RNA sequence: GGAGCCAGCGAGACCUUGGCCGAGAGGUCUUGGAAACUCCGUCGUGCUGGGGAUAGAGCAUUGUAAUUAUUGCUCUUCAACGAGGAAUUCCUAGUAAGCGCAAGUCAUCAGCUUGCGUUGAUUACGUCCCUGCCCUUUGUACACACCGCC
């Protein structure tokens, strides 16, 4: 009976996002501590040791609001104003971050491009979803 | 008349030697003509 | 219009189908 | 010790200075007796103002 | 209400129709939006200015304010055109005047005439405004006398009638201040002056401001009807533009 | 070369006397284009 | 179809205006009467815009009546196809001039009242609208 | 068919369309329940007719709020006239009047926007 | 047209520019300003009583205009319309001001308090609404559709109890009290309720 | 003797908090403060400084400016807001304006036991000038209770914003601060010293 | 043309300099096609646009 | 197609208004 | 630094959903033709983690045939500016002000013009006391009432 939905926004990214660190096995490239996200930010992310997993737990939310999402998607949805650009967030990292979920199985190729919401992701979603229910 | 029916949304009745009595008058019987006149008239 | 059109929606119409007609 | 006045009449064409009001209030401790008095601020009947001096009489100031 | 301005819309769009058509057979007054209100009901002015004006704009937007007797100055801050012309003509105003400039320059001035138009679009050139004389004072806010000069043409007087009943009518014979419109050239010189009858002439001094005004669009409807059907516009890419004249 | 659209004219001070000349000229015989109540 | 009242009202008008055409022209009862005729016409619709007496002569016809005529007129605003089914919703009540409802197709709606003609607010027919724009809304009672 | 009600709350550009039916008193914005509304700070402007009427009447119905356009403030508005506008309607077709009465003087009486179109139609304040 | 009644004279009549068609009346308690309204032009003509002059013109209106009353105290003016609102003018005084107030339906009737401090409209939903003139808010509100009473009439085609030909009142107005309303309408039912509680009274065939 | 209108336990198919069924019981400022027991201290301050109608968020959306005196229905906590976002770049940032008042509050009952709006209606009342000078020199004056509650809005809101505009206190403590003095009637705060001027200069031409 | 909008249009390679467009503002100006054009301003960036 | 859309009258009523991929196609 | 997210205007090869590279800028392979704002954190009265001018070194794009400029990204360098004199301009509700988005539709406009939407106040809404601009001083005005030779 719930699911993400039925959870705080910031509440199931950091129940999940540590969960993620606590599993230890999401993939993360070693160029994290030194990569900013964009160019429109400045300097890099401070919570440097739990930051990836936590960027994991944010798309993966959002492949779970939207069936289809591609590294487009996220590039402008972390995308941030800088007259304005509004330059969209680092193609890099969303790449990695999408290779690194469907490693776990929380995520999959979506037919037609993109990645889709894995049936074992969905029920993995949900389950922390309820443990920061209850 | 018969344009007012016509275009009335109520009902519009139809409107309608010896010496003659005059049913209505404009004034009330016991007023005067010269009472009805001010005095910068007069 | 079973009964016609008036003088002023008559001349609307033709303006209309003018402008249709370009 | 201050005194409390209700407004009963606000006053026009007193010649008062531009933001000033003239008001007639009664006093709370005593209905009859009533004062005139100059306002700063937009004023209304039944409006309660303080008066620390009771004794002083309004006059408008041009 | 939105069927009043529908039907009355195809009325007017008839009425001019019919009123050319009379023009021309004549060809071989006032005009029918003036005509029911000309000299009988003093006109209702309303001066406004585009999105975020400068504050150059504010100051030639009150300028244009005491030019026309009954004119009132409202703020457009975030109104939307439908919102302001409904809501102007809720108020009974008679005519809408919006101005636009460019870096602070008014560059041009829109009269639209309620209910139903016209609307008249004029370019702004060599615009002087009160505010560059020192100890210039204040206007006077009679009603002023009108001159127009060397409107020949049926748009000349087209324009005449616009421009005319801005202002209330029947000065008083006496009255100082006087507001003169001269075409030259189809570029009309706008000038405002105050007199003094001498033994042996008259004395003008001019009160400001100066600027020529210019058409270049004049439509049947109110300046919102982006649709509204064009009376006349100005042609400038046709090879005579460089010395066609038309007022 | 040739130029598309007429140019901007400039208010001299000749525009300006011969303008107020008919300002001038207008008002001595009262001679005013104004609205009056009909 | 029989056009005998209105034919009736249509010469009457002509009759009146003739014997209006014999008086002097100077008189002011003559020149006040007419203008109340062709402002009566006008308010009834009969006439599009204003005109004069040789106009009343002629523009006044049959037809100008009966386009006045609620059954043809809810027709010109597309409210109904067609006039015999137009007739059937008035006589089925589901139309409403202004504040008042009619029931009679014979009523022709004046030149003011032509445009406050609508639907009656519990109409099922109204509802059958609103429901296709997806507009419903159930607090208005339509 | 399920006894159902759709009412239109407006505010600005915002819009927002409820569904009101039989139910268990389950609410939902968007989607999401009205709990996880932004923002927080004027959540409790949304509940606002929920704990002014009682939640007992909720609990017998589904309300089901989607909004569209404006901003979060327009769009919160939206969502509470909608909410309330959707609850009257829905006791009006399935339920009796005096029970509508009621509803319809408790809002009205603390604030009538709640029932209302707020449109801060242009008025020219300075005559002419 | 003004009537002196002591002398039974009519010594001032009033008119518009372009005739225009008057339904409602109402007049200054002080005896110097009349207002009428017409369903033709949306505007409430103003005249002098003294002069017989067009002061001015209220506009506003998106409707034509039903009614208008005057306050017996505050000589506000309260003006409704089939515009689906109400409009409260502040005419006397050196400036003017508009309150419109939004009403569910096109209002058809108007009354004032004698006090003058709220106002009652009756609405084409048969609805007694009465509001504060200086907050401008509701303050109670009556049910009517149900307390009507109207009979099929021969021609109609229809039940009494479908038919939508009259349950509003086209005719409202306060008790001196203060405490009840007569209602009457194009119906066989006048009804009398009163305000406080907003219950039936009794009604009268 | 008791009256029952629910027979049945109420339980929503979507989750309510708890507190804010204690809501439902009770009309309450942030779900934390309440109007119940707040009076207005000085008499002629009443019916100008509105705290009757209780109100869970200070926005409103209501229309207080289109006649003269719709401000004083408004609340008095909403005013406070509105008087809070100023200088420009808090322009039009009322949601600021609302977390800065709740902050406050907390800090003031933090402090001071005592009901926070009760401390904010004290200091109001104290703070209002009760007379001041017009020029004619100077000339002593009244003052209406609308222009002292309006004084003492700006006065306490002009006073906070000063102390923390380049200090390490923040706006919320040092908004607390003035309005627990003001409510004290200590010289400290800021506008209790305007006003003392403002009376000690109209003595002075009275 | 470089930069179309319409019936405005950027134009490049005519001029070096926007001192020689400042001289020639005002000129006619006219495409293969024959549609009738006008010189309305020199562009600050880049030189002669 | 403007002025159509704008001189809408929102009352008008008309009847009308009551009114693998390749195995996916042979099924449907 | 992260996350959470809400608009309305706009349609006469190049755009693009998606995949793979790069820290970024930006490349490569294919399919169809918004900000402000809210929450949690780090900072902290220090010209400080405000300010980003100038300067150095690199990584790329666009033409074009030059080692020419052009437009971006990375690091370092880290200036004036600490609320602005005399004076002066404007402003009353969806208003002042803040915020972004879109089209350049015969005049004017090319980081300028216009339009669109989002957040949204304080104060006053009373006065002729000062200033300025006007009206009247044959009731002429149909009753009552008020007035009474500038
Ligand atoms: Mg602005
Ligand atoms: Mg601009």
């Amino acid at each position: 009976g719930v699911s993400v939905r039925d959870v705080a926004a910031q509440d199931f990214i950091n129940a999940y996002a540590s969960f993620l660190q606590r599993q230890g096995k999401l993939e993360v490239p070693g160029y994290v501590d030194i990569v900013k996200t964009s160019s429109g930010n400045e300097m890099p992310p401070q919570d440097a040791e739990g930051w990836f997993y936590k960027r994991a737990a944010s798309v993966a939310r959002h492949i779970y609001m939207r069936k289809q999402v591609g590294v487009g998607k996220l590039n402008k949805l972390y995308g941030g104003a800088k007259p304005y650009k509004h330059i969209d967030a680092s193609g890099s990292i969303n790449r990695k971050v999408l290779q690194a979920l469907e490693k776990i199985g929380i995520v999959e190729i979506s037919p037609k491009g993109g990645r889709r919401i894995s049936e074992n992701g969905q029920r993995d979603l949900d389950r922390i979803a309820a443990q920061t229910l209850e | 008349y018969k344009l007012d029916v016509l275009s009335s949304v109520h009902f519009v009745p139809k409107p309608a030697e010896t010496p003659t009595i005059s049913m209505e008058d404009a004034q009330p019987l016991y007023m005067s003509n010269a009472s009805s006149l001010a005095p910068q008239e007069i | 219009n079973p009964y016609g059109l008036n003088e002023v929606d008559d001349f609307a119409s033709k303006r209309e189908k003018v402008l249709l007609g370009q | 010790p201050v005194t409390l006045a209700k407004v009963i009449k606000v006053l026009g064409r007193t010649g008062s200075r531009g933001g000033v009001t003239q008001v007639r209030v009664e006093f709370l401790e005593d209905t009859s007796r009533t004062i005139v008095r100059n306002v700063k601020g937009p004023v209304r009947e039944n409006d309660i103002l303080v008066l620390m001096e009771s004794e002083r009489e309004a006059r408008r100031l041009r | 209400m939105l069927r009043r301005q529908a039907r009355e819309r195809r009325e007017y769009l008839y009425r001019k129709a019919q009123e050319l058509q009379d023009s021309q057979l004549q060809q071989k007054q006032v005009d029918d939006e003036y005509a029911a209100t000309s000299g009988i009901m003093d006109p209702r002015i309303i001066v406004t200015t585009s999105r975020d004006p400068s504050t150059r704009l504010s100051q030639f937007a009150k300028e244009i304010k005491l030019l026309f007797p009954n004119a009132v100055r409202l703020n457009r801050g975030n109104y939307v055109m439908p919102n302001l012309v409904d809501a102007c003509k809720k108020s009974g105003t008679t005519d809408l005047v919006v101005l636009h400039e460019h870096r602070g320059v008014p560059t041009s001035l829109t009269i639209s005439h309620f209910p139903h138009g016209p609307t008249a679009q004029f370019s702004l050139h060599n615009v002087v405004m009160r505010h560059d004389i020192i100890n210039a004072g204040n206007q006077s806010e009679v009603n002023p006398h009108l001159i127009f000069d060397n409107f020949t043409t049926a748009l000349g007087k087209r324009v005449v009638c616009i421009l005319k009943h801005l202002f209330n009518a029947g000065p008083k014979k006496d009255s100082e201040r006087v507001i003169t419109f001269a075409n030259r050239g189809d570029f009309i010189s706008v000038r405002q002056h105050v007199y003094v009858r001498t033994r042996e002439g008259v004395e003008i001094a001019e009160v400001g401001p100066r600027f020529e005004m210019r058409l270049f669009e004049l439509r049947l409807g109110t300046l919102e009807n982006k649709d509204a059907d064009v009376e006349w516009q100005l042609r400038r890419f046709i090879r005579t533009a460089n010395k066609k004249d038309y007022l | 070369f040739d130029r598309t659209a007429k140019p901007v004219p400039v208010i001299t001070s000749e525009v300006t006397e011969s303008l107020e000349d008919m300002i001038r000229r207008r008002i001595q015989d009262s001679n005013f284009d104004d609205l009056q109540r009909r | 179809e029989d056009y005998h009242k209105y034919n009736r009202i249509c010469g009457d008008i002509r009759r009146l205006a003739n014997k209006l055409s014999l008086l002097p022209p100077t008189d002011p009862f003559r020149r006040k009467h007419e203008q109340l005729l062709l402002d009566k016409l006008y308010a009834m619709g009969v006439l599009t815009t204003k005109s004069k007496i040789s106009d009343l002569e002629n523009k006044v016809t049959v037809s100008a009546i009966c386009r006045r005529r609620l059954p043809v007129i809810m027709h010109r605003l597309k409210m109904a196809e067609t006039i015999q089914d137009a007739v059937k919703f008035i006589e089925q009540g589901h139309v409403r001039v202004g504040p008042n409802l009619i029931n009679d197709p014979a009523y022709l709606v004046t030149r003011n009242m032509e445009d406050y003609v609508t639907w009656v607010d519990n109409s099922k027919i109204k509802k059958t609208l609103l429901r296709y724009r997806n507009q419903i809304d159930d607090f208005d009672f339509s | 068919a399920v006894p159902s009600v759709q009412t239109f709350g407006k505010k600005k550009s915002a819009t927002a369309v409820a569904h009101v039916k039989a139910g268990k008193g389950l609410i939902k914005v968007n989607g999401s329940p009205i709990t996880l509304v932004e923002p927080e700070i004027l959540r409790f402007k949304v509940y606002e007719p929920l704990l002014l009427v009682g939640l007992d009447k909720f609990s017998n119905i589904d309300i089901r709020v989607r909004v569209t356009g404006g901003g979060h403030v327009s769009q919160v508005y939206a969502i509470r006239q909608a909410i309330a506008k959707g609850l009257v309607a829905y006791h009006q077709k399935y339920v009796d009047e005096q029970s509508k009465n009621e509803l319809k003087k408790a809002f009205t009486s603390y604030d009538r926007t709640l029932l209302i179109a707020d449109s801060r139609r242009p008025e020219p304040k300075k005559f002419g | 047209r003004a009537w002196d009644l002591i002398r039974y004279r009519n010594f001032r009549t009033f008119t518009g520019t372009e005739r225009i068609q008057f339904n409602c009346l109402a007049v200054d308690p002080s005896g110097e300003v009349v207002c009428a309204g017409s369903l033709d032009n949306f505007d409430i003509h103003v005249w002098s009583v003294q002069t017989g002059q067009l002061l001015d013109a209220l506009s506003g209106h998106e409707g034509p205009v039903s009614c208008l009353s005057f306050s017996q105290e505050n000589s506000v003016l309260a003006s409704a319309s089939w515009d689906k609102t109400i409009r409260i003018w502040s005419i006397f005084g050196r400036s003017q001001q508009v309150e419109p107030i939004e009403v569910y339906s096109d209002v058809l009737a108007l009354s004032m308090r004698p006090d003058g401090k709220e106002v009652a409209v009756s609405t084409l939903k048969g609805q007694i609404s009465i509001f504060n003139i200086e907050d401008a808010k509701q303050v109670g509100n009556i049910d009517c559709r149900k307390d009507i009473i109207s009979g099929r009439f021969n021609q109609d085609r229809f039940t009494a109890k479908n038919s939508e030909r009259s349950k509003f009142f086209t005719t409202i107005h306060y008790s001196f009290d203060g405490m009840a309303i007569v209602a009457g309408g194009n119906n066989n039912s006048i009804c009398l309720y009163d305000v406080p509680n907003e219950v039936l009274l009794k009604r009268f065939i | 003797f008791e009256v029952v209108e629910e027979f049945t336990p109420v339980v929503l198919a979507t989750p309510i908090p708890e507190e804010v069924q204690q809501a439902q019981t009770e009309i309450k400022l942030f779900n934390k403060w309440s109007f119940e027991e707040v009076e207005v201290k000085d008499a002629s301050l009443v019916d100008y400084v509105q705290v009757r109608q209780p109100i869970f968020v200070a926005h409103t959306a209501g229309r207080y400016a289109n006649k003269r005196f719709r401000k004083a229905q408004c609340p008095i906590i909403e005013r406070l807001t509105n008087s809070l976002m100023m200088n420009g770049r808090n322009n039009g940032k009322k949601l600021k304006a609302v977390r800065i008042i709740k902050h406050t509050l907390d800090i003031i009952n933090v402090l001071t036991d005592q009901n926070p709006i009760q401390v904010v209606v004290d200091a109001i009342t104290n703070t209002g000038p009760r007379e001041d000078t017009t020029r004619v020199r100077r000339q002593a004056v009244d003052v209406s209770p609308l222009r002292r509650v309006n004084q003492a809005i700006a006065l306490l809101t002009i006073g906070a914003r000063e102390a923390a505009f380049r200090n390490i206190k923040t706006i919320a403590e040092t908004l607390a601060e003035e309005l627990i003095n003001a409510a004290k009637g200590s010289s400290t705060s800021y506008a209790i010293k305007k006003k003392d001027e403002l009376e000690r200069v109209a003595k002075s031409n009275r | 043309p470089y930069k179309i909008f319409k019936n405005t249009a950027f134009i490049k390679d005519m001029f070096s300099s926007a001192m020689e467009v400042a001289r020639f503002e005002g000129a006619q100006i006219k495409t293969v096609s024959g549609i009738r054009g006008e010189i309305k301003r020199a562009l600050s960036k880049p030189e002669g646009h | 197609l403007r002025e159509k859309a704008k001189e809408r009258n929102p009352d008008e009523y008309y009847h009308a208004m009551h009114s693998s991929m390749d195995q996916v196609k042979l099924l449907k």
